[PDB]
């Protein structure tokens, strides 16, 4: 979400303005993206390497 | 019907 | 859960006949557990050994 605006945009995008019903992506679940929508749990284990 | 949105990344 | 009578023993019985709030516990996110009681997401990563 662009602060300017507030807008989320890309793919959260989709799913807050509700153009697009479900987002199965490389998304990273992050605290800002649980404000305004909600995740599974998460399928796929990764880290900085 | 139900759409997917993704991004485009191998 | 019990044998064929669904009376859950165990830390999920606790929460699931309305004893405990809340079990910050080593409990693993399962499906069945899932049905019956919410879960957060993951704070640890582990398997079968
Ligand atoms: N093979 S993997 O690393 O892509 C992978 C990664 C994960 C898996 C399963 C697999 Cl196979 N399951 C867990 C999930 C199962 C339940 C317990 C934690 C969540 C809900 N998420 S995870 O820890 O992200």
């Amino acid at each position: 979400r662009d602060a300017d605006t507030k807008i989320w945009n890309g793919m959260v995008g989709e799913l807050v303005y509700g153009k697009a019903d479900i987002a199965i992506a490389p998304l990273t679940i992050t605290l800002v993206r649980e404000e305004v929508i909600d995740f599974s749990k998460p399928f796929m284990s990764l880290g900085i390497s | 019907t139900v759409v997917v949105t993704t991004i485009l990344e191998s």
